[PDB]
RNA sequence: AUUCCGGUUGAUCCUGCCGGAGGCCACUGCUAUGGGGGUCCGACUAAGCCAUGCGAGUCAUGGGGCGCGCGCGCGCACCGGCGGACGGCUCAGUAACACGUCGGUAACCUACCCUCGGGAGGGGGAUAACCCCGGGAAACUGGGGCUAAUCCCCCAUAGGCCUGAGGUACUGGAAGGUCCUCAGGCCGAAAGGGGCAUGCCCGCCCGAGGAUGGGCCGGCGGCCGAUUAGGUAGUUGGUGGGGUAACGGCCCACCAAGCCGAAGAUCGGUACGGGCCAUGAGAGUGGGAGCCCGGAGAUGGACACUGAGACACGGGUCCAGGCCCUACGGGGCGCAGCAGGCGCGAAACCUCCGCAAUGCGGGCAACCGCGACGGGGGGACCCCCAGUGCCGUGGCAGCCACGGCUUUUCCGGAGUGUAAAAAGCUCCGGGAAUAAGGGCUGGGCAAGGCCGGUGGCAGCCGCCGCGGUAAUACCGGCGGCCCGAGUGGUGGCCGCUAUUAUUGGGCCUAAAGCGUCCGUAGCCGGGCCCGUAAGUCCCUGGCGAAAUCCCACGGCUCAACCGUGGGGCUUGCUGG
């Protein structure tokens, strides 16, 4: 019987959103607690030993990575356990390379390359909020980090608004609301990774989620939650998708 | 639960001992040279699952099912037993002399390459024979339509000299 | 024996040239990784040191062997990357 | 292949059962050349007992100190820190919110990890190692002296918890929640340490949140028995409190008389649950050892300490029952971990090599350790591809003589391969030589009306039936047929079986209508109109892990196997 918490992960048992051979070997790296969930992330060491293929074992990519050559938000990791997830930034600036983490039409996440200028800027979800001692608030984001602000603009912060922050100095630049003529990217469900403009939203009593209509550039009409529409522009977007 | 175990891809007959069975597929054993009942049986199976396979898609509606229907007339373009503008009701009037056809010995044999389906085997076994570019040992190899062309002596092979003793006495035939 | 390079690949990371490569013997047996090492340095410019073969591998009937090579730029990093036992399967080191 | 055949009569048609003929699992007789892949091998009886060796460690960049060489460098142990609660084995118990699925916690805990906002002030102490002296058969263990810390303690400040009165800034579907102000009180932090260097690396404490992992609750769903019919007395609820991390008869005090049940309670029997598997045309029947997810246990039973987490397989205490060492005063142990042994049985392997790959713990790192994992050894475990010769002439009816050829396989060797090996792959030399059996031979049912022996004896035989002196049915010889590195025997399951029948059986005479009536539940119910929209139908959102199943493409010579993608399976739940 267990007595305690869980230490290993088996490969059959792995989740779905990996690129990962199950019968090669018994045994995954279990990731470390961090920002992102497990149904959301995959650590490090894969992307760099298995994605790019900078090297064939781990003893290598751990030396790797014990040297900084790798960065994610602008910050350096050296952790081979460090989950990695949804909207974040890969850098490796020995060859200037540049990718940011989405997931496909399947629900298998990728790296879709990006330049150095789109590199240094990282979008948020705000998922709650909170008054905290010294009257101020704060805001707790997607990926489970959070934002101070002051009372005075309390108003202009809700609970599904998007903030464009830099990555490293954490600024905010250009928030961008959630309304009727909004563009979308989901990231979860069915219609994963379709993008298009807002409709309508519809709100149920008694605990269940509020839905809401989306309309791609086609003219075809599709529905889904309101937690998994990330919201990237007014009009057009402002990454590269 | 229990977990999963590998099973046989041929299927043996219902009754042992029927005359007519037994006559024909003695038969298609001498006419083919066989070594068991085993490589006929297997054949046929593979002929039963096309069968199943067309015999299901025919007339069920959705799109998994025209996809399945295309693949199995190309499936069976590339394996040699169809033409092109073929259509699902073509399958059920194939046979297994066909699958027999689209096996390395007997097109070694029809080829010209041997003096008989006995000698072709031998030599497919012992490794005088190519494909497009490779050596095969398995007599029950199902050639393709691309690579019908493309057989041939093996570079490494005595048969692949044009005076020796037993490829004169092989086109001695012709 | 003829050697027919297929792909050479960069690494700014550790610091290695990695280089996939045919090897055509028709009529002989598997060749040597001595001759293969020499045919390499030979014609591709580099250091018979600084560079070690992880396989070479035979198929069924091919008389095409394949091969995997990697060439450093210093002999400390090589040491510090690659471990004992290809080195001494390939003769830099002597155990 | 949505199948039939033999058997009750002097002969016939029926019913109805027995047998044959197919597949999968376990034991087993005779026989056996070679490779590849794989989730195979003390599960059934004894969750019975275990000799030996291994299965869990790491940090010298936390601290003082000893030794060996030139303050520096190597090595050993000690204090201290993290881990040892994962992984690995098994199927006893359990008919249960244990499991599956949908939801919930506004009723809860969380060391390692991430983000943000803030802090590191002032004092004290001991004690291992080291030295002196020891005791005891051992296991174990005493006294004195000296010393350090990221060891221990104390003040302060932050902060944590309770209550009362107000304000309404936040989230949310909804505030016994968060924020602001005041008041009365209990508990009460910290290592600016280490390293490099002339600031960078690794770190300590508080708070708000998340992630990871768990605890608790609910609706639905899934065995047999009436030769088991009434059960329950903290039992069902309420008011007030205690205790828990937290809701709760979980427990306590007081007031009531309720709760379950023929739509089968209670009791008894068997049994880990599922994804899955076998079979069948399908409906359906049957099973659930091996791989994955969950649960439970560590000789039986009960109880506790340390810790974020245990009532703790390789840590503790006792009783019972077993065994071992002894200097007889006393001490120690429980393989359902890897191998190995005894015993039980019809019934299951080497007391091997390695941390190179996949992963875990520790560590700034380099790196060390791991009977997990990987790799070989033995085995008619399952699947895939092959071999035991080919050609031509002649003679017979597949064989023999003759003359040539090839080398899969065999014998020997060089490379590659491999952690090291082995095997496998490429090449070379020799040489048709190095390699077929098991069951059957009266009908069912394919194949002898041939020969010798036995003489109602001996024996055969799934069933029918042979054998009593010319035996096609026993035994053997010669011939022949089925399958073929396999072929036969015993037991179990599905099918055969429309002999359990929803699809889809029958009850005058073959098994089978109650002796006849009246009626409770329940099932079945006349025609038109209006309404609702519960069942039913369509469209769409969120879920039903992966492996397993079907198809196509691509990589190992093809295949078996692996990978990419597209579909189903998940017997269904839920929002519109």
């Amino acid at each position: 019987a267990r007595k305690g918490p869980k230490r290993h992960l088996k490969r059959l048992a792995a989740p779905t959103s990996w690129y990962i051979h199950r019968k090669a070997y018994k045994w995954a790296v279990r990731p470390s607690p961090g920002p992102h969930s497990m149904k959301t992330s995959i650590p490090l060491i894969y992307i760099v030993r298995d994605y790019l293929g900078y090297a064939k074992t781990a003893r290598e990519a751990r030396k790797i990575l014990n040297e900084g050559k790798i960065l994610v938000d602008g910050r350096v990791r050296k952790d081979y356990k460090f989950p990695v997830g949804i909207m974040d930034v890969v850098s490796i600036p020995e060859t200037g390379e540049h990718y940011r983490v989405l997931p496909n039409r399947i629900g298998k996440l990728i790296l879709h390359p990006i330049s150095e200028e789109e590199a240094k800027l990282k979008p948020f979800r705000i998922n709650n909020k909170r008054m905290v001692k010294g009257a101020k608030v704060q805001l707790n984001l997607h990926d489970g980090s959070n934002h101070l602000v002051s009372l005075a603009e309390k108003d202009a912060y809700k609970t599904s608004y998007t903030v464009i922050m830099q990555v490293p100095e954490r600024q905010i630049v250009k928030v961008l609301p959630f309304e009727v003529g909004a563009y979308v990217f989901v990231t979860q469900g069915k219609n994963v990774a379709r993008k298009g403009k807002i409709v309508e939203v519809r709100q149920f009593p008694m605990g269940w989620p509020d839905v809401v209509t989306i309309e791609d550039e086609n003219g075809e009409l599709f529905d889904t939650l309101k937690e998994y529409a990330f919201v990237i522009g007014k009009d057009k977007p402002e990454i590269s998708l | 639960g229990d977990p999963k175990r590998q099973r046989k891809k041929y299927e043996t007959p219902s009754h042992p001992w029927i005359k007519e069975r037994l006559d024909r597929e003695r038969v298609l054993k001498r006419n083919y040279a066989l070594k068991n009942k085993k490589e006929l049986w297997r054949h046929e199976t593979q002929l039963k699952e096309f069968r199943r396979r067309a015999r299901r898609l025919l007339a069920a509606r959705g799109k998994q099912a025209e996809i399945e229907r295309q693949q199995l007339l190309q499936r069976l373009y590339r394996l040699g037993l169809l033409p092109a503008d073929a259509v699902l009701d073509d399958v059920l009037s194939l046979t297994v002399e066909d699958v027999l056809e689209r096996r390395l010995q007997t097109i070694v044999y029809r080829k010209g390459l041997a003096r008989t389906m006995k000698q072709a085997r031998q030599l497919i076994v012992h490794g005088h024979i190519e494909v497009n570019g490779q050596v095969i040992r398995s007599p029950g190899y199902l050639v393709l339509r691309e690579e019908e062309d493309t057989i041939t002596y093996a570079k490494g092979s005595p048969f692949a000299k044009e005076g020796h003793p037993e490829r004169m006495v092989i086109e001695q035939a012709k | 024996m003829e050697i027919k390079v297929t792909e050479i690949r960069e690494n700014k990371l550790l610091g290695r040239k990695e280089i996939y490569f045919d090897v055509l013997h028709e009529g002989e047996p598997t060749p040597s990784r001595e001759a293969v090492k020499g045919k390499l340095v030979a014609m591709l410019d580099l250091d018979p040191n600084t560079t070690v073969i992880q396989y070479i591998r035979s198929y069924f009937g091919s008389n095409v062997s394949k091969g995997y090579a990697k060439a450093y730029e210093t002999r400390e990093r090589m040491l510090y990357i690659e471990p004992e036992y290809i080195l001494v399967r390939d003769g830099l080191v002597q155990k």
